[PDB]
RNA sequence: AUAAUAGUAAAGAUGAAAUAAUAAUAAUAAUUAUAAGACUAAUAUAUGUGAAAAUAUUAAUUAAAUAUUAACUGACAUUGAGGGAUUAAAACUAGAGUAGCGAAACGGAUUCGAUACCCGUGUAGUUCUAGUAGUAAACUAUGAAUACAAUUAUUUAUAAUAUAUAUAUAAAUAAUAAAUGAAAAUGAAAGUAUUCCACCUGAAGAGUACGUUAGCAAUAAUGAAACUCAAAACAAUAGACG
RNA sequence: AUGACCCACCAAU
């Protein structure tokens, strides 16, 4: 269950360091966009 | 005023003793059958 | 910055202590650090203290614990003049073992045990002033209190004459004595022996 | 030869000064002259009647926080530990 | 009920805990260089016995009743409650209540 | 619970001191046992003159033979381990404290708890070296 | 007392009277505190960083503001007590001014007592005139102490040259005791050298050490002069 | 709410470790004796019949 | 108190003395020894713990009461007419007990007198057990709750630190600032505000009369009016007085 | 000024 944070948080949170990586990202799935991170980040795990 | 206050017990006390004449009136022919 | 200044503040150099003023244990190393002023100070009665010292005080030594406290004075004794215990060991010219001082001479992250001499020596232990010292006078207590530092005092044979011609004013009576030697124990505490010449 | 009350006797390991050697000194130190004290639960001694036998006025009496001096817990469980001693035999 | 206990002892982990040392014991010489003798049973007997003490010395019917509560909250709880966790709602509050009542 | 029992119980023989001692250490345990309870650690704390005569049956014993068990059990047998007690002529002065092991799972004898420890798997251990 | 009005407000004051007739001729005072008018504003003006530590002194760790179940194994999510308690008084209460140097004071002190005993100038000469470089641990003015090893590790540590604050301190302890071991030799030799040259010494530190031991005892022999021979008769 | 079930997990997890680590730390090793009638005399004809334990000290 | 014991002439009490079943029946004192009761020194600050009554000889059982996190609940509360519950000392009704204390009583003092103070016996009662009753200066003479406001020193709870230190929190206690107040003084309340309940409207007459309810009872609650005054009360001040 | 009256003392921590 820890484990879900980790990578969970981690990539959210690595987004932070992201906005372009998350570029990438945000392809491939497809503000509250930003709250559109941990929309799909969460169901991939 | 403590004075005035001793007053009441001077009253009290007073009282006390009609009472206690009052208490043989009391249990009597007055409150038995009347 | 205010604090910058601060920081360097002869105020803060000094560190803090609360260790008592009257220190009834028994002293072998010092309890606070003096506060030397220039005579001129002393006439101005200004001594970088919270508050002024008292005229009262004639010395230009004195030592302090509370810049000023609920009472409204400051906490002070004007009797710190350890400056004359310390001089005196260099007026007995005597080294300390030290243990052994591997690489370092004093030797030793943090030497809080066995600190070393205790700034109560910087010399060269050897030296030829040791042409046998230089028979410092001391106080016999009997132990010889030698330049402040008391030093069990050893003789060729025991002299009871020396020690009945003094009567009861043996520690009145002050007798050189060829210093052996002395010795910090990690207390801090230096033992030393003396040479009654009698 | 001399009293006690007169002559100081100042380990040589000490350092000695001028005023130390005189009266007013004497004078003045008499004016400023315990695993329990430690901080051991002082109830688990509710036996050891050795312990307990030391806070005591000798008398059958525990002392007040004037000369006991142990911190209010410690001297209460103190206390209690001599009382419940009185109730277990010994002492 | 006879075999209840305290703290969460559930007299099968005890069974299933108490045999992990059995395992333990003849594994733990199973290598190295001292050979297998008295501890070709290891003195059922011994360890019968020591698991009973810590029976007795575990047995609600020699405990407190305090101890009883604690684990009746913990029933009721978990009789009236909302999700697996929940101990707010007002039935498990009022059935918590119920048994100190 | 774990409880505890600094008795003190008289003697008579000249000769063996811990005698009725022994004796009766048998008979609180046989019954410590034969109810759901177990003994702990039992700590014979020898003879102590007792620091007053203290009158038992008048017999005016001025020492007693000091002893103590660690049992466990429940109130009833811990209430009645009392009763047992008191009226055994033997026991002069008897106790029983308790010991709540709440935080500590075994706890150890009043007597080590002072003497710096606090567990008998601790106090075994503490012995265990050897083998 | 309670902020007072009728102390900074008398330039209002005499103004009423000067318009009236009270007064004829304006105290001449009167221009200048209207040119420098009195700061009347006696607010308790609030603080919001420590002057010394530069922590910070006005802020909230919002729980989103964390993510790592504390050492306590625990990913906390709801505010915590003290978290909630209102501390405004906090901003206003002047923080303590703590210095990591001034534990390095005293534990170079504690480890050399008898730096305490030698004479400090604590004496601050116009501070202004002190820019020292202090990548040696002596300079023009300021005399030794430990005090200098203090200001000496902060190179050490600043600069980097070592490591941690222990190891710092520590190259500069050794250091102070080269200088202080060469002092001692020079001291020594003044005397020597100057001794086994026409010199003279009225008193030494062993002079000192036995005058005024010696006085002292003049009391003391008086002293039990009565006491001891008091308490014969007082017994006798 | 997964943090949470977590947070509320670890800790009856802890908790019960606990437990467990205490039960075996002595109801595993607790003098394996007094419980019976024969142990009980070992026991206590292996206490005055050699040593004894008073204060006195030293 | 009661024998045992040995010891001798007083004992004991008070300002000083009297007495009583004190002691020539051998007392008191002493030292042993039985029995009977109540109480609980130091510690011990009632710090504290309790709603308030209350409450510090020991233990056993049962039960309530802590802080801090964590999970949950999801405004579920603020406190309250009436009601209910508990409720000191005395008193009462049963049953046991009864050492000491001590109303009443009686005696001895003192005094002009002394149904007092002082002293000797000493009964109701003080103890328990089951009740009953429901009042105290049951007073911090201060109803409960919440939000807030300037300092210091001590407790002290407690986290933390690089435990033994100096720090951050709370909690209490003691001095105050402001503010309030007739002042005395209150001081995180007698301050700034909000909410709810109780209660007051001159003094006498009166917490009386009467009615009504409750009680085994003493009583408790409820609670008027006529008549008569310009009085009556409190904090601060001088002054006289002890 | 309204303004005929004032009355009690007993012995110690």
């Amino acid at each position: 269950q820890r484990s879900l944070i980790d990578r969970i948080q981690t990539r959210l949170s690595e987004l932070l360091s992201n906005d372009l990586k998350c570029d990438q990202f945000l392809k491939d799935h497809g503000n509250i966009k930003k709250n559109l991170l941990r929309k799909h980040v969460m169901m991939d795990m | 005023d403590s004075v005035m206050r001793k007053r009441k017990k001077k009253m009290k006390k007073h009282k006390l003793r009609k009472r206690r004449k009052r208490e043989k009136a009391e249990r009597r022919k007055l409150s038995q059958g009347r | 910055t205010l604090a910058e200044l601060l920081g360097r503040s002869r105020i803060a150099q000094v560190a803090n202590n609360h260790k008592p003023l009257t220190y009834t244990g028994k002293k072998f190393h010092p309890t606070h650090q003096i506060i030397e002023t220039k005579p001129s100070t002393l006439y101005r009665q200004e001594w970088g203290l919270k508050s002024a010292i008292p005229s009262k005080i004639k010395s230009r030594y004195l030592v302090y614990n509370d810049l000023d406290t609920l009472e409204r004075i400051t906490t002070f004794e004007p009797r710190g003049g350890t400056q004359w215990n310390r001089l005196r060991f260099q007026e007995m010219g005597v080294p300390i073992v030290s243990n052994i001082g591997r690489q370092n001479p004093f030797f030793k992250k943090f030497n809080t045990e066995i600190i070393g001499t205790g700034g109560l020596s910087y010399s060269l232990p050897g030296k030829l002033k040791v042409i046998q010292r230089t028979v410092v006078p001391g106080r016999i207590l009997n132990l010889a209190a030698i330049g402040g530092f008391v030093a069990d005092v050893v003789f060729f044979q025991s002299p009871p004459s020396s020690f009945n011609s003094m009567g009861d004013f043996i520690r009145m009576k002050t007798f050189l004595f060829e210093i052996l030697e002395a010795s910090m124990e990690k207390n801090g505490s230096v033992s030393m022996h003396a040479r009654l010449l009698e | 030869k001399i009293d006690q009350s007169l002559s100081k006797k100042l380990p040589k390991g000490t350092i000695y000064d001028p005023f130390d050697f005189s009266m007013g000194r004497i004078h003045l130190d008499r004016k400023y002259q315990d695993i329990m004290k430690s901080g051991a639960n002082p109830l688990e001694f509710y036996a050891r009647p050795r312990i307990l036998s030391r806070y005591v006025t000798s008398t059958g009496r525990i002392q007040h926080r004037d000369i006991t001096g142990l911190s209010a817990k410690n001297q209460r469980r103190l206390s209690k530990a001599i009382r419940r001693c009185q109730a277990i035999g010994l002492m | 009920e006879p075999l209840v206990l305290s703290k969460g002892y559930n007299i099968e982990e005890v069974d299933k805990f108490l045999a992990a040392i059995e395992s333990a014991k003849r594994e733990r010489a199973e290598l190295s260089g001292l050979n297998t003798e008295v501890v070709g049973i290891e003195d059922i007997e011994k360890l019968e016995d020591r698991r009973e003490a810590i029976l007795r010395i575990l047995s609600m019917r020699n405990s407190e009743n305090k101890n009883a509560i604690k684990m009746a909250v913990e029933l009721a709880r978990k009789e009236f409650e909302r999700f697996p966790g929940d101990t707010g709602s007002s039935e498990v509050q009022a059935a918590c209540m119920t048994v100190r009542i | 619970m774990l409880y505890e029992l600094i008795g003190l119980v008289r003697i008579t023989n000249s000769n063996a001191p811990k005698l009725e001692a022994k004796e009766l250490s048998s008979t609180i345990g046989k019954l410590i046992i034969q109810n759901r309870g177990v003994v702990r650690d039992i700590v014979p704390m020898g003879i102590r003159y007792l620091p007053k005569i203290m009158k038992k049956d008048q017999e005016k014993h001025f020492r007693a033979y000091h002893f103590l068990m660690l049992f466990d059990s429940s109130a009833a047998v811990q209430s009645e381990i009392l009763r047992t007690l008191k009226k055994d002529p033997r026991v002069i002065r008897s106790s029983i404290v308790k010991v709540d092991l709440d935080k500590q799972l075994d706890r150890a004898s009043s007597l080590h708890r002072s003497l710096g420890k606090k567990s008998i798997l601790e106090l075994v251990n503490e012995d265990y070296q050897s083998i | 007392m309670k902020i007072q009005t009728n102390a900074v407000n008398v330039l209002q004051r005499t103004s009423a009277y000067l318009k009236s007739g009270l007064l004829k001729e304006t105290p001449a005072w009167y221009n200048v505190v209207a040119s420098i008018p009195p700061s009347t504003k006696f607010t308790r003006e609030p603080r919001f960083k420590n002057p010394s530590n530069g922590h910070i002194i006005g802020k909230l760790v919002d729980v989103t503001e964390q993510p790592h179940a504390n050492n306590k194994g625990l990913y906390k999510t709801r505010p915590n007590s003290s978290d909630k308690r209102v501390g405004v008084k906090r901003l206003y209460r002047p923080p303590k001014l703590t210095y990591v140097e001034d534990r390095l004071r005293s534990l170079f002190y504690k480890q050399h007592p008898w730096e305490l005993s030698r004479p400090k100038i604590l004496v601050e000469n116009e501070i202004g005139d002190e820019n020292y470089d202090w990548s040696h641990m002596l300079q023009i003015g300021r005399p030794l102490d430990g005090e200098s090893v203090i200001q000496r590790t902060m190179y050490l540590i600043k600069t980097k040259q070592y490591g941690d604050m222990v190891e710092a301190y520590d190259h500069a302890r050794y250091e102070f005791y080269a200088l202080r071991m060469q002092e001692e030799t020079e001291q020594q030799v003044a005397l020597e050298e100057a001794e086994m040259f026409g010199s003279l010494f009225g008193v030494s530190a062993i002079e000192h050490g036995i005058q005024k031991e010696q006085e002292v005892l003049d009391v003391w022999e008086k002293k039990v002069v009565e006491e001891t021979e008091l308490m014969a008769a007082r017994t006798s | 709410k997964l943090k949470r079930n977590y947070n509320r997990s670890l800790l009856n997890f802890q908790a019960h470790k606990k437990k467990l680590n205490e039960l075996l730390n002595l109801y595993h090793v607790a003098n394996e004796f007094i419980v019976t009638e024969s142990q009980l005399l070992k026991k206590i004809d292996k206490v005055f019949n050699d040593e004894t334990e008073e204060f006195t000290d030293a």
